[PDB]
């Protein structure tokens, strides 16, 4: 069994800095690049910072660039987030993801559980089977195309259902399809039973900023 | 028992309904020629095409 | 009048 | 002691059956077909990842990704479009000789002097690669093994005997005795239901894996075949052996076919291989060379020469769009 | 006479011709020794491009193409000069290195440990030219040798003490103190063998750039000449000093039973 | 001109790279020798003894119980440090030391002769080699036994290395 679990958090004045910490058991926690991912009470999820394996090579978001630092320690496999100067728009609950990559592996498979924190570019459209809409045609001259679906359940942390619009996830009913060309993308559903009931988000994965939609609830 | 061995494998081996060695080289020629145009070693192919390129 | 190599 | 001479009567009798059954030859009828012409094809790629002799590789049924063994105890995937490494798996014993890779993609297969085989899952959970079985039983070292299914592997050993597993429970299934030198080479039909397999004495045999035994033997080599491939339509093979020849033998036929010499190179054979149509006879000498025959006619067309030492193993892909080529300079090159 | 200025381009050409045959022959098989012969061989290859100005220049006592071209040719021979010693000193050390202790130094045995080591040599000895080029007041007009504003004799005073105390003695000392008591460590048939190739490369060595840093100090000092012996004296130890650079892919790419075996 | 994706696979590739030339050094710094022919109480194909003297690694190979034909599978032990000899009837043991001596991968591999009047043997034995400039034999009448085997190893490596540096 793989485990995320993230600590840390609460409740902080404003221009207070603070840590969050997630600790992983169950996997080989040095082949995996990791991801924090926080969402808002109101909003979907967001992209916050990214450290590759070695931790050779980090990216943050562009409005949290400077007050935010990521870090890991491999012997405790630990994943530490270190955030400085805080202000009323980080009121969110962050997530660990992890994420391998190598010739047909699925990044963002597994996800944590999140922690509430209070402090007191290409664009994708889900304005309204699923849709999905790019601002700019995510199909690669190497013939990938990178768009993800992710669901969450109520009251639990989004999973993963298909990977560049086209490969099923292990452990998912073959029920669930994706399809679409450039810039426009669908998601099929063959019969709605229990538990498939949540909302719908479309990721892109091509440059490192990466944004979510806005989602579709059923 | 290596004599006996081989004098009873020898009854099924020698045992085979066998065809003339014409027909055999005619359907090896048939099989080289009819799928002689999806082989990318004898004809060049062009590098539009080739994944193995620069 | 004289260096390094050749004359001067 | 009768017996023994009613035995080398019937030997007798099918030998003369053998020469009733041949009325023509290959080559006159072939004379009049046109020539392929030279082949000339460079090193698209070269992968240099291994620190020793390699002794194996195989393609995947996708044609992208390869494995490849070498004396340093390692087994490394190789994506081949990019020069990647995705896998680098370690072996407990060094001393190997064979690769496989699964039809399915998700295991690898190795086995060697430790008289063992050992199975890899490729696609784990917890995100590294984990041995999933070892089979043993086998008194002599392992030449060549190759999978059918998830479950089912045909092995070769040196004692002088082929066997089928059951990777679900680990113990044999099948057994086929026989031969009386080691087996050195193993071929599986695209149909995967005949095999086989030849020997350090001059014969190679036919076998059925679901009732495991004879169907039939070749013999018309001098000296210890090293090397058995498949024609792509499953009713003849080729075999290399160490006196400098190839020859093509039939399944219906039960008679050899074509010869392929040169007075010009005389060495043994490490490898042997075809095409997608087969036309071409890709063949490893011992001289540092990859001569490139051709199957109607045994007139030799072209050479592939980048290699400082013996070539070892020879893979073609499914799709017949290149050819790899591993050696004992610790490098393996792509030939397009 | 005719015949001196003839075996300026006679020298390039023997040496460009022995040393391209040993670039193309090193290239097209590889380990580290061949690394450094690589390092040698592209010094030597420029250190003989860079002559060939200055042999047009001693037949007429005059130079055609421009103080700006002078400032730099000069000051590329001797960084090519400097970085052929420093990668001889290098390759000595390193051979005592691996023979001597050979397990200990597995982490600068590697690829990139090497590479760094031949940059710092090298920028190591372009540090040293910067100070010729940048203060040598080429002369506009027949030989652009060497000037200064400055008093002449501090210049030259300090220019040679660190050109040869630093540029040539200390890796003579440290060659030969190298190349000395490794054979003594050994102490037959294998010690007969090394004796002579480290005896023969000290010998080419010091008798190749000895005569030319003497005469060349000796004249500083006191001894002013205008005779044509004197003339004809430098002009030989010049050329003496070029036959280290002919001789050194012979003497080091070639006499090895590596490489002769590995041609084959 | 890359994908994120395709920079993060060559990062592992590179990670990869890294591991394996670590893991080739480590290997790097052990000595093989091959026994061929007891020396094992004083420290199915393959048996491997490791042991340690003088902070050098020691593998040891015993492949004498192997029962096949030994043209087919001694190639494998090309670059083997030193090939341990054992002799203790010795017609059969010569005519199988000249025929190990002289094979082809075994042209430059040099050999440690074991035993367990004697000058008239021990020149025929030595004499029974041909190539003799590059090739050693090391003789030792059976504590002082790894002592040997470490000295004849430091010897045949300052060689080995004496040769690949071009010295």
């Amino acid at each position: 069994d793989v485990q995320l679990v993230e600590s840390g958090g609460g409740l902080v004045q404003p221009g207070g800095s603070r840590k969050l910490s997630c600790s992983a058991s169950g996997f080989a926690f040095s082949s995996f690049g990791m991801h924090w991912v926080r969402q808002a009470p109101e909003k979907g999820l967001e992209w916050v910072a990214y450290i590759s394996s070695g931790s050779g090579t980090i990216y943050y978001a562009d409005t949290v660039k400077g007050r935010f630092t990521i870090s890991r320690d491999d012997p405790k496999n630990t994943l530490f987030l270190q955030m400085t100067s805080l202000r009323s728009e980080d009121t969110a609950m962050y997530y660990c993801v992890r994420s391998i990559y190598y010739y047909g592996s699925s990044p963002f498979d597994f996800w944590g559980q999140g922690t509430t924190l209070t402090v007191s570019d290409i664009v994708m459209t889900q304005a309204t089977s699923i849709s999905c809409r790019s601002s700019k045609s995510l199909l690669h001259s190497n013939g990938n195309t990178y768009l993800y679906w992710f669901l969450q359940r109520p009251g639990q942390s989004p999973q993963l259902l298909i990977y560049r619009m086209s490969n099923l996830a292990s452990g998912v009913p073959d029920r669930f399809s994706g399809s679409g060309s450039g810039t426009a993308f669908t998601l099929t559903i063959s019969r709605l039973e229990a538990e498939d009931v949540g909302v719908y988000y479309c990721m892109q994965h091509l440059e490192y900023p990466l944004t979510f939609g806005a989602g579709t609830k059923l | 028992a290596q004599a006996r061995k081989l004098v009873e494998q020898l009854k099924m081996e020698a045992n085979i309904d066998r065809i003339k060695v014409s027909k055999a080289a005619a359907d090896l020629m048939a099989y080289c020629e009819a799928h002689a145009k999806e082989d990318p070693l004898l004809t060049p192919v062009p590098a539009s095409e080739n994944p193995f390129r620069e | 009048n004289f260096f390094w190599k050749t004359f001067t | 002691d009768q017996l023994r001479q009613e035995a080398e009567q019937l030997k007798n009798q099918i030998r003369d059956a053998r020469k009733a059954c041949a009325d023509a030859t290959l080559s006159q009828i072939t004379n009049n077909i046109d020539p392929v012409g030279r082949i000339q094809m460079r090193t698209r790629r070269t992968l240099r990842g291994h620190l020793a002799k390699i002794y194996a590789m195989h393609w995947g049924t996708d044609s992208r990704l390869l494995v490849s063994a070498s004396q340093d105890g390692k087994l490394i995937i190789w994506d081949s479009y990019t020069t990647n490494k995705v896998h680098a798996i370690p072996l407990r014993s060094s001393w190997v000789m064979t690769c496989a890779y699964a039809p399915s993609g998700n295991y690898v297969a190795c086995g060697g002097l430790d008289n063992i085989c050992s199975i890899y899952n490729l696609k784990t959970r917890e995100g590294n690669v984990r041995v999933s079985r070892e089979l043993a039983g086998h008194t002599g070292y392992l030449s060549c093994c190759r999978f059918l299914d998830d479950n089912q592997i045909v092995t070769s050993s040196g004692d002088t005997t082929c066997a089928l597993w059951d990777i679900e429970t680990g113990q044999q299934t099948t057994t086929f005795t026989g031969h009386t030198g080691d087996v050195m080479s193993l071929s599986l039909a695209p149909d995967t239901r005949l095999f086989v397999s030849g020997a350090c004495d001059a014969s190679a045999k036919l076998w059925d894996v679901r009732e495991g035994m004879c169907r039939q033997t070749f013999t018309g080599h001098e000296s210890d075949i090293n090397a058995i491939c498949f024609f792509p339509n499953g009713n003849a093979f080729a075999t290399g052996s160490d006196d400098a020849t190839c020859r093509l033998f039939d399944l219906r036929a039960d008679q050899e076919l074509m010869t392929y010499s040169h007075d010009n190179i005389i060495c043994g054979i490490t490898s042997v291989s075809f095409s997608k149509s087969g036309r071409l006879l890709l063949a490893g000498y011992d001289d540092f060379n990859c001569n490139v025959w051709d199957a109607l006619k045994a007139d030799r067309a072209g050479v592939l020469a980048g290699h400082d030492n013996r070539v070892s193993c020879l893979g073609v892909t499914d799709d017949g769009m290149a050819v790899a080529t591993g050696s004992w300079d610790s490098f393996l090159k792509i030939w397009n | 006479a005719v015949l001196v200025p003839v075996l300026y381009l006679l020298v390039c050409a023997a040496g460009l011709g022995g040393n391209t045959l040993v670039i193309y022959v090193v290239l097209r098989f590889a380990t580290v020794t061949n690394i450094y012969i690589l390092n040698l061989a592209v010094a030597d290859v420029l250190y003989m491009l860079g002559l060939p100005f200055l042999a047009t220049q001693n037949a007429a006592s005059f130079w055609p193409f421009g103080p700006v071209l002078c400032r730099l040719v000069m000051t590329l021979d001797g960084v090519n000069q400097f970085t052929s010693v420093f990668c001889l000193t290098v390759m000595s050390v390193d051979r005592y290195l691996a023979v001597v202790h050979p397990l200990s130094s597995a982490r600068w045995r590697r690829p990139r440990v090497a590479k760094l080591a031949s940059a710092a040599a090298w920028v190591l000895s372009l540090c040293m030219s910067l100070p010729l080029l940048v203060f040598a007041d080429v002369q506009e007009g027949g030989t652009c040798n060497a000037s200064w504003p400055e008093p002449v004799g501090l210049w030259g005073a300090v220019f040679i003490i660190y050109t040869a105390v630093l540029g040539f003695f200390a890796p003579l000392l440290v060659i030969c103190l190298c190349y000395l008591l490794i054979v003594v460590k050994v102490r037959r048939r294998s010690e007969r063998k090394v004796t002579r190739m480290v005896l023969v490369v000290v010998l080419v060595f010091a008798g190749c750039w000895l005569p030319f840093f003497t005469v060349n100090i000796v004249n500083l000092a006191v001894a002013l000449p205008q005779e044509p012996a004197s003339a004809g004296l430098y002009f030989f130890v010049v050329i003496l000093s070029y036959a280290n650079s002919c001789a050194n892919p012979v003497l080091y790419g070639f006499l090895s039973d590596n490489f002769r075996q590995s041609f084959q | 001109t890359l994908s994120a994706e395709d920079k993060a696979a060559v990062e592992r590739s590179k990670m990869i790279d890294r591991n394996l030339r670590e893991d080739g050094e480590k290997a790097a710094r052990e000595v093989k020798l091959l026994l061929l022919g007891i020396v094992k109480q004083m420290k199915t194909g393959i048996v491997e003894t490791h042991f340690t003297f003088k902070d050098l690694h020691f593998k040891m190979f015993d492949v004498g119980g192997q029962r096949s034909e030994r043209k087919k599978w001694i190639h494998c032990f090309e670059g083997v440090t030193a090939i341990i000899f054992c002799v203790a009837r010795m017609h059969e043991s010569m005519k199988l030391f000249d025929s190990i001596c002289n094979n082809k991968w075994f042209t430059d591999t040099s050999i440690i002769l074991f035993l367990n009047a004697a000058a008239y043997i021990q020149c025929q034995f030595e004499d029974l080699n041909k190539r003799k400039d590059t090739k050693e034999i090391y003789t030792h009448f059976t504590t002082k036994n790894v002592q040997f085997v470490f000295d004849a190893v430091t010897d045949v490596i300052i060689k080995n290395n004496l040769k690949d540096c071009g010295l």
